[PDB]
């Protein structure tokens, strides 16, 4: 018994492809459409929620996860792999960082620890790459807004905007043309909605649709007042109710 | 082991070290020598409970030496006296520390300069004009206070050290058989054969 | 193809060909049979005699767990004992900490998660025993078998090996004879009558009949073998059916 | 590939008869046990005329009243000689005696089959280990790296082992003496070594009661095969 | 752990792990030992598709592993540097144990133990180099030249080559190499030394490190212009 | 064919080839003839040399007082499997002042051989032990084989050309049964049923090998000299 | 125990 | 078992080469150039960053370049994750080795120690090899100015101006062609971004597709200071030397 | 128990007294405190008897494995090194043991380590172990000369251990004498305090604190 897989079932071909890398991506590139959009106070993070039959209730499954109060992530590919790759995430946040420094980390270094986690996946004995291409956008005090995407690889790159999965091409090739540096954040909403609506085929509302942003402190979402210093989280899901507000001046 | 002095002077660190090794009412050796070689140029007295001494200070000797033919290069006074403190910083929250007391007496080439580290078994470093271990302390200290200049010449800390022997001689209740020196300078380490 | 190269791999049927390879193992070996009574339950096996060197009743196949269960197998005898070994500690560590005896059921799944960890992993072999057990515990008899794959099911008759169609198709008899139920003493007989009946397909050796049976009344709850009186009293009644 | 630990349809284990290949590779190493004491031989096979043929040890002392010769991968054989000598030494400590030459051969032979997936391979190596002891006197054992040990009055082992193996047949009895035997190995070494015999590419050894075990000088051997080339050409 | 069994015989009662070792070896920079009367020298080539190399800084081929012993090689960069820091650890720890520095032997006879142990422990391969160990024993003046190899068989050599075209300075050195009369003096040592390497090299200019080992803990490396010299001797006595 | 790789696969007809394989070991192996009366059981061993310059493998280990074995096969693992039985029969009598029975003696080796054929990396024993005995219940032979089937006899053979004698004492079952209280009579009915395994060789003085264990007799081996009596 |  | 799967990541060819760390090498050889030059007084760092997209974000990315310590950086060239796995392993090489002397690392230690990590996934534990060869570039008060390539046998050597990466063979002839040992660092900075202009796949050489980074001695008095280019200070850079 | 070596131009002299006691109660008068490592190297035993005995014997096997290992018989230094650091893994775990281990080498020439089990391992010419340490120091240091010939080295040794016999009340029992040569140590003999004390009391006219 025990695993007797200590040997790396990633490995260099004579043409210098990591196939099993190579397989990863190309089972997100089969994955629903899923983007990020930086605006200059704030950022967006969206994706179809495709839903497997109608009797599934789609609001139980999450396709967009709060990692931090000021951090927050979406993905394409396998469902599963993201959803384990959530929870070490969320951990990684406390144990090697809140439990240290008695504060939350910044975008770029939560992402570092996601990106270390999947790499271990490419290189560990018998254990294949993770599957998913993940979308991580999150604020922090010194370096402001930040978007960040993370490839099965474990290598991340931070973006303005981009798209990643089924249409990804099509979706940026959309966002390079509607994109600038003086987009405030609804703006971002309206061009993260409009990119995402050619790709989506069936119903297009806010049922269908999974949209968060990152952006201004929510004290109402703290749940506590009395300290000053504590002003709220900056991650916040929007309701159903406030993406149809949207598409009717779309 | 109970007696060991250092003077740093003007160009060299001078390294007095006591003869006596006792158990219990027996002077077992009169010539015992309480120093080891780290380096050409880095050497150490060391005092404290018997094997535990010397036991330490050839562990040091090794690690440096093997340092030394890794990077065909001299670790500097500064650099030894942080090792060993750590090794001591370690051993003193050991199942069962090291006690020893120890002295490093350094020549820095890169610097030009004499150099001495003051390091007991806690891992408490200090670096000293002069520096004592022990009992030794109590009488040295008040008396180089006094004598001590740091432009000495190596003849004059000489003079200076056999002024702290004779008030040793004189006051300790306990007979340490006299003392060996060591002198480290830019050409390295050499003995003084009549003390 | 190569997917019956290696254990705990799904051929694109969703089968575990090493498992289904471990079963030929457990048909390939002699017929033990398993009967459920009215108060316990009844355990025979065919035990080929390869040679007249072999000594008579000392190379008894049916084991004891506990105090109160019997275990009986077809196929690679060394496996069935390694199954036996493994409910025995399972069996102790039960009474040790909630020191009634272990019941059939909790025992039976014991050895069913046991038997389905060797189908998780390609560094073991599945188990090459069919297993027939049970006994008497606080809620009355139960029979069980058990198959390479961890499946086990209850049963009212249980039969494994080169003759299991034989002694099915009999089973199956005594099942619909007797609705109300079947005695301890009558099963014990029954059993006997089935080997011999079961042994027409394996009729080139000549074999030694052996029974064990758990009853509330007769055995006091407690496993015991049939021997003496009991046994050849069995073996006569058998003798007399074949003719 | 396959498993290290496999047994061939034959019923033999396939790394412990390709191991035996490797050691008919070896260079040729004879044992000869007499009631005198036992001789052991070795031909060097220096690989090139610049090799030093001095450093090459492949007669080894095992404790004062055993000794070792070795055939094949030679590499492998110093661990071996090692447990040996610990074996040897640690029976003396726990026991104030000498060990028995089949303890000591039972000891090495226990190592030879640890291996499998303990070390990776088996040894590439035979050894003819040779002793006295009070109770059995004067002994030679071929210890084979599947784990089996044969003692011998005569054994050869190594590229010229099946022809000198023959050659032992006919000139072994059981009134040999040391200097008969010493002769006996110096001239089946001759025939089956591809370089012609001297002083520098063999040597010998012996084991007696009295001195224990003892490495021939060069120059005490080289005596042996100026008296051994006289006595052919004398008939 | 990683346990697999790497290192196995064929068929034909072969290690191929090991024998695929020794091309490594083959395939490696040349390196040649040559002991004299008083002295052993240690030289070296360095390939010369090289240019742009920072020479103060880069590994050079011959290692002290104590102040009376040197270890160059042929073969893996990366597999050497495991070999060295081994040797020089235990050499460390034989001074303090014995209160003796190691023999040449005895240093030879460890690193060839460590090099066997890669040849049959699970879960990894041979040591893709040989090594020429080199020095003279504690209050000795007799030099030592031992040569290791993949396999774990070390053995002493009046003079020794490895590395690629080995076998052309091995035929050179058999020649003219006598053992009744090896170089008397430290000049005919290194000279014939270069000598065996100019078979091989290319030019002599930054292709052949010399390394010159003499008794008590005297070893010094020869510079490009020191080296130049015997280069530009042996050229004008060739022509003849 | 594709199924012996290792001994954790099953063939399609549900064959362990590893386990077959090494059956074959022994069948190559010396013959070893196992026999007992009521009161005595005997091993015989015809031993195997390498050739004339040779000793003869020893093919009988003593395990305690009352019991030991004989071995056809790998000599190593019936080294391995006689120091487990040494260890058990020694554990018996430190901790419970007790003599090993002689049928969990055959119990704790099917044991130790079935986890060798079911776990990876590791391989099935290759040899073939008789264990003879005498217990609380009388003189005891038991056949060992690797796949860990152990079985209880009046008396078998094991090695090659083994048939031959196990034949004649499946013939002589009724004689040798009720040799009582006569140590000799059934040591020369062992001899003879291991001579009919026997092909241009005959039994010489180094050649044979006899073990007896009884009632008023500990396990004790006969070589050389002593066994002359029996050719 | 003893001493000497 | 599992033997049947096992890739064997740590064995030889008959020709006597590492399969993983030859296969590895091919993968560095598509990954975007790094060029290393060593002056007299200050060492340049060059890495070309892969094919960019117009909407990456260029000011806040580190792709190519990281910093060890105050006196230590590293170029990458392979995969980007293998790569930093081995950058916080020195970092933290780095500040044991302060720990213990109260002196900062001398460049070759920590050269040595990351280079000996890498042969070790070549000989031992059946892993993959790290797909990633580094120029390091650093300053210690024993060698000063030190260039150092590391790559996945384990194997460094020392260099004046060094390539690693894509195109190295045209890449080292163009250096080995225009480099001398009296050079100035401001040279050596044209002298980079001139070998990447030539050697580079893309149609033009431009600011958004390069980092740039120098450690000179150009702080004030005996001390040495690291400067990783900001974008607008290689848009600046590439216009001075009149490449764009 | 009194066990002295020193070191003279002869070579150097080992004596020890043959008592063991257990607190007042003496136990043996016939005790062999010198343990024959090999033919030139001697083990003096003080402290536990066990401890002594078992750690000395084990020592001789780590001198054997080193000659078979070596091909060269182990230098004193190295033999009272191994000897040192094993007992200093067991510091302050309650071991009892005062040795000397004397011996001739080439490399050395005669030489003697002084060993104790708080790890302490010194180097010298003179050393004198056990309860009656000072007793034996007395008499030895007050005679000692380097000039000593091998005759007179003998009798100063035997007379040092009965001075610290007689006066110790933990020593006594017999003299059993070692002269350690360039060839090898050479035993002198076995001497009873009983007979030892009444002959050199007559004949060097000492000990008339006595009543004689």
């Amino acid at each position: 018994m025990t695993d007797r897989y200590s040997f790396s079932l990633t490995t260099f071909s004579p043409s210098g492809k990591l196939g099993q890398i190579d397989y990863a991506l190309t089972a997100v590139k089969q994955g629903v459409t899923s983007l990020g959009i930086k605006a200059t106070n704030g950022v967006v993070i969206a994706t179809e929620k495709k839903s497997s039959s109608p009797l599934a209730m789609s609001e139980t499954l999450s396709k967009v996860s709060l990692l931090t109060p000021d951090i927050g992530a979406v993905y394409s590919g396998m469902g599963p792999d993201y959803r384990v790759l959530v929870d070490k995430s969320r951990k990684v946040a406390h144990t090697s960082y809140k439990r240290i420094y008695g504060e939350y980390p910044p975008t770029k270094l939560l992402v570092s620890e996601v990106a270390k986690i999947m790499q271990e996946a490419t290189q560990s004995g018998g254990v294949r790459p993770f599957g998913v291409s993940l979308l991580i956008a999150g604020h922090d005090e010194f370096n402001g807004f930040s978007l960040y995407q993370v490839d099965p690889s474990g290598s991340y790159f931070p973006w303005k905007a981009t798209a990643i999965g089924k249409g990804s091409v099509a979706a940026k090739t959309f966002l390079e043309k509607r994109w600038n540096d003086e987009l405030e954040l609804e703006d971002a909403i309206h061009i993260a909605l409009l990119t995402l609506k050619e790709s989506v085929e069936g119903e297009f509302n806010g049922d269908t649709i999974e949209l968060a942003i990152i952006g201004d402190e929510n004290p109402d979402l703290l749940g506590y007042t009395g300290i000053p210093t504590d002003k709220g989280p900056r991650f916040r899901k929007l309701t159903s109710q406030e993406i149809n507000d949207r598409l009717e001046a779309l | 082991m109970d007696i060991i002095l250092g003077i740093r002077v003007q160009d060299s660190v001078i390294l007095a070290s006591s003869k006596a090794v006792t158990r219990g009412i027996s002077v077992l050796k009169d010539s015992d020598d309480k120093t080891r070689q780290l380096s050409p140029h880095t050497l150490m007295s060391f005092a404290g409970e018997a094997g535990d001494t010397v036991q330490f200070a050839e562990y040091i000797q090794a690690n440096i030496q093997l340092y030394s033919i890794r990077e065909d290069y001299e670790l500097s006074p500064q650099a030894v006296s942080s090792f060993v403190r750590q090794e001591l910083a370690k051993s003193i929250r050991s199942r069962r520390p090291y006690q020893v007391n120890v002295l490093i007496g350094g020549y820095d080439k890169k610097k030009n300069k004499p150099e001495l580290y003051q390091i007991d078994y806690l891992g408490t470093k200090v670096e000293l004009p002069y520096g004592a271990h022990g009992y030794s302390g109590f009488y040295t200290f008040s008396l180089l206070d006094h004598h001590y200049r740091p432009d000495m010449t190596t003849e004059e800390g000489l003079d200076l050290l056999k002024l702290c022997v004779q008030e040793l001689e004189k006051r300790m209740p306990m007979d340490f058989k006299g003392v060996i020196v060591k002198i480290v300078d830019k050409d390295g380490i050499r003995q003084v054969d009549d003390f | 193809t190569g997917y019956d190269l290696s254990n705990s791999v799904f051929s694109p049927d969703g089968r575990n060909f090493q498992v289904e390879y471990a079963v030929k193992a457990v048909e390939n070996g002699t017929t033990s049979i398993g009967i459920k009574c009215n108060d316990g339950v009844v355990f025979a096996v065919e035990k080929l005699i390869t040679s007249k060197l072999l000594v008579p009743q000392k190379n008894v196949k049916i084991q004891v767990v506990d105090r109160h269960i019997g275990c009986v197998y077809s196929g690679l005898i060394p496996d069935g004992r390694h199954l036996v070994n493994r409910g025995r500690e399972e069996a102790a560590s039960f009474k040790k900490l909630y020191k009634t005896p272990i019941p059939i059921p909790a025992f039976a799944d014991r050895l069913g998660q046991y038997v389905q960890a060797h189908t998780l992993y390609n560094s073991v072999r599945p188990f090459g025993v069919s297993t027939i057990f049970g006994g008497v515990d606080k809620n009355g008899a139960h029979l069980y078998m058990l198959e390479p794959s961890g499946s086990y099911w209850g049963y009212k008759g249980a039969a494994t090996g080169k003759g299991r169609q034989s002694a099915k198709a009999e089973l199956e008899k005594l099942v619909d004879h007797h609705p109300e139920g079947l005695s301890a003493r009558e099963a014990v007989k029954q059993a006997a009558k089935i080997i011999y009946l079961a042994h027409e397909d394996n009729k080139e050796k000549d074999f030694e009949l052996e029974i064990s049976w758990c009853s509330l009344s007769e055995t006091n709850g407690l496993h015991k073998f049939v021997k003496g009186d009991l046994l050849q009293e069995a073996i006569d009644f058998a003798q007399k059916e074949i003719n | 590939d396959r498993g290290v630990s496999t047994f061939s349809p034959e019923g033999r284990l396939f790394q412990v008869e390709y191991s035996l290949e490797a050691i008919k590779l070896g260079s040729t190493a004879i044992g000869i046990a007499t009631k005198e004491g036992v001789v052991l031989g070795v031909e060097k096979r220096a690989t090139s005329p610049l090799l030093e043929s001095d450093s090459i040890e492949k007669i080894v002392e095992i404790d004062r009243h055993i000794g070792c010769a070795m055939s094949g991968l030679t590499a492998d054989a110093r661990s071996m000689i090692e447990h040996a000598r610990t074996a040897a030494v640690t029976h003396n400590l726990y026991y104030d005696e000498d060990i028995n030459v089949e303890s000591l051969t039972q000891s090495v032979c226990d190592l030879a089959l640890r291996f499998g997936e303990l070390m990776s391979r088996p040894f590439g190596v035979a050894l003819l280990i040779a002793g006295h002891d009070a109770d059995d006197g004067y002994q030679l054992f071929h210890a084979e790296p599947s784990g089996t040990f044969y003692r011998y009055n005569a054994k050869a082992i190594g590229s010229g082992s099946e022809g000198a193996q023959a050659e032992l047949l006919n000139e072994w009895h059981s009134s040999l003496t040391l200097k008969e035997a010493e002769l006996l190995v110096l001239k089946i070494l001759k025939q089956v070594m591809e370089e012609k015999l001297d002083e520098n590419n063999a040597q010998l050894s012996c084991i007696t009661k009295q001195d224990g075990f003892k490495i021939y000088d060069n120059e005490k051997t080289a005596e042996l095969i100026k008296e051994l080339k006289e006595k052919e050409a004398a008939e | 752990g990683y346990d697999r069994a790497l290192s196995i015989f064929s068929p034909d009662g072969h290690i191929f792990q090991v024998e695929y070792a020794l091309e490594a070896v083959k395939r490696g920079t040349c390196a040649v030992g040559v002991k004299g009367k008083n002295c052993v020298v240690l030289g070296c080539e360095r390939r010369s598709t090289l240019k742009l190399q920072d020479t103060r800084i880069t590994p050079s081929k011959v290692s002290k592993i104590d102040s009376h012993v040197v270890l160059s090689f042929s073969g893996l960069n990366a597999d050497s540097r495991i070999l060295i820091e081994k040797a020089r650890v235990e050499a460390q720890s034989h001074r303090l144990t014995l209160e003796d520095p190691v023999t040449v032997e005895y240093l030879t006879r460890y690193v060839a133990g460590v090099q066997q142990r890669y040849t049959q422990s699970g879960g990894v391969r041979p040591f893709g180099v040989s090594t020429l160990i080199a020095g003279f024993d504690p209050r000795d003046d007799e030099p030592k030249l031992y040569q290791t190899e993949p396999s774990g068989i070390y053995s002493s050599w009046s003079a020794q080559t490895i590395g690629r075209n080995s076998k052309t300075v091995r035929e050179f050195l058999e020649k003219n190499y006598d053992r009744k009369e090896p170089p008397a003096t430290v000049e005919e040592c290194v000279k014939l030394t270069v000598r065996s390497l100019l078979e091989v090299v290319q030019t002599g200019a930054k292709n052949i490190e010399i390394t010159v080992v003499k008794p008590d803990s005297d070893i010094v490396a020869l510079s490009s212009e020191e080296i130049n010299q015997y280069v530009t001797q042996i050229e004008q006595e060739k022509q003849e | 064919n594709n199924y012996d790789g290792d001994t954790v696969t099953f063939s399609p007809t549900g064959r362990l080839f590893q386990v077959e394989y090494a059956l074959e070991a022994i069948k190559q192996g010396s013959v070893t003839v196992g026999l007992r009366s009521n009161t005595h059981a005997v091993l015989v061993a015809l031993k195997r040399n390498a050739d004339e310059l040779s000793s003869y493998q020893k093919k009988i280990i003593k395990c305690d007082e009352h019991m030991g074995l004989s071995l056809a096969g790998l000599a190593p693992d019936a080294r391995v499997l006689s120091n487990y039985l040494r260890q058990q029969c020694n554990y018996s009598s430190l901790v419970f002042n007790r003599k090993l029975a002689v049928e969990r003696a055959g119990h704790l080796l099917c044991d130790k051989a079935q986890k060798n054929t079911q776990s990876y990396g590791g391989r099935p024993y290759g040899v073939g032990l008789l264990i003879i005995g005498y217990d609380k219940s009388g003189a005891h032979l038991l056949e060992f084989q690797p796949s860990g089937n152990v079985t209880e006899l009046y008396g078998t053979a094991i090695g090659a050309r083994s048939q031959g004698a196990k034949t004649y004492l499946e013939r002589t079952l009724d004689t040798f049964i009720k040799i009582d209280g006569n140590p000799d009579e059934l040591i020369k009915a062992g001899v003879e049923a291991i001579s009919q395994s026997l092909r241009d060789e005959s039994l010489t003085v180094d050649n044979l090998s006899i073990a007896i264990v009884g009632k008023d007799t500990p396990f004790t081996i006969y070589d050389g000299e002593a066994v002359a009596k029996y050719i | 125990f003893l001493y000497x | 078992g599992s033997r049947r799967y096992d890739s064997r990541t740590t064995i030889f060819s008959p020709e006597g080469r590492l399969y993983q760390v030859e296969y590895a090498l091919e993968s560095i050889s598509h990954a975007g150039t790094a060029i290393g030059i060593m002056a007299s007084d200050g060492i340049v760092l060059a890495a070309e960053r892969k094919v960019t997209s117009t909407l990456l974000e260029q000011d806040t990315s580190t792709e190519k370049l990281y910093k060890l310590n105050d006196k230590i950086a590293v170029a990458v060239a392979g995969l980007t994750a293998d790569a930093e796995i081995l950058i916080n392993t020195a970092r933290i090489h780095a500040q044991n080795y302060l720990k213990t002397y109260n002196e900062d690392i001398p460049v070759e230690i920590l050269v040595r120690r990351l280079s000996d990590i890498k042969q070790g996934y070549t000989q031992h534990g059946g892993l993959r090899p790290f797909g990633v060869s580094f120029i390091y570039a650093g300053y210690d008060d024993r060698y000063g100015y030190q260039l150092y390539t590391s790559n996945p046998s384990g194997n460094y050597t020392g260099w004046k101006a060094i390539s690693v990466g894509a195109n190295t063979s045209a890449a080292q002839t163009l250096l080995q062609m225009d480099y001398k040992d009296d050079m100035k660092v401001d040279d050596a900075i044209e002298l980079a971004l001139k070998t990447l202009s030539k050697t580079t796949d893309s149609s033009a050489l431009t600011y958004d597709r390069l980092e740039f980074a120098t450690i000179r001695k150009g702080a004030n008095d005996g001390e040495v200071y690291q400067k990783i280019f900001k974008p607008q200070e290689i848009k600046d850079i590439l216009v001075k030397t009149g490449i764009t | 128990t009194t066990t002295l070596a020193f070191r003279f131009q002869g070579g150097i002299i080992v004596a020890v007294d043959s008592r063991a006691t257990a607190g007042n109660w003496v136990a043996s008068q016939t005790v062999k405190k010198v343990i024959e490592i090999n033919p030139f190297l001697l083990g003096t035993m003080a402290g536990g008897a066990a401890d002594c005995q078992f750690w000395e014997t084990w020592l001789g096997s780590q001198c054997r494995l080193h000659e078979l290992r070596e091909k060269e018989r182990i230098s004193v230094a190295a033999a009272s090194k191994i000897l040192s650091n094993l007992v200093y893994q067991y510091k302050g775990a309650g071991l009892s043991m005062g040795t000397m281990i004397c011996g001739y080498t080439r490399k050395e020439g005669p030489t003697i380590y002084y060993v104790d089990s708080d790890g302490t391992r010194l180097k010298g010419d003179i050393f004198c172990v056990g309860s009656g340490q000072t007793f034996a120091y007395g008499v030895l240091d007050s005679n000692y000369k380097w000039d000593l010939s091998v005759e007179d080295a003998l009798y100063l040794g035997k007379r040092s251990i009965l001075a610290a016999a007689h006066r110790d009340a933990y020593s006594g029992g017999s003299v059993n004498l070692y002269h350690v040569t360039e060839d090898g140590w050479i035993y002198h003999g076995n001497h009873d305090v009983g007979e030892l004390f009444w002959k050199v009391k007559e004949e060097e006219g000492s000990f008339n604190n006595v009543i004689g």
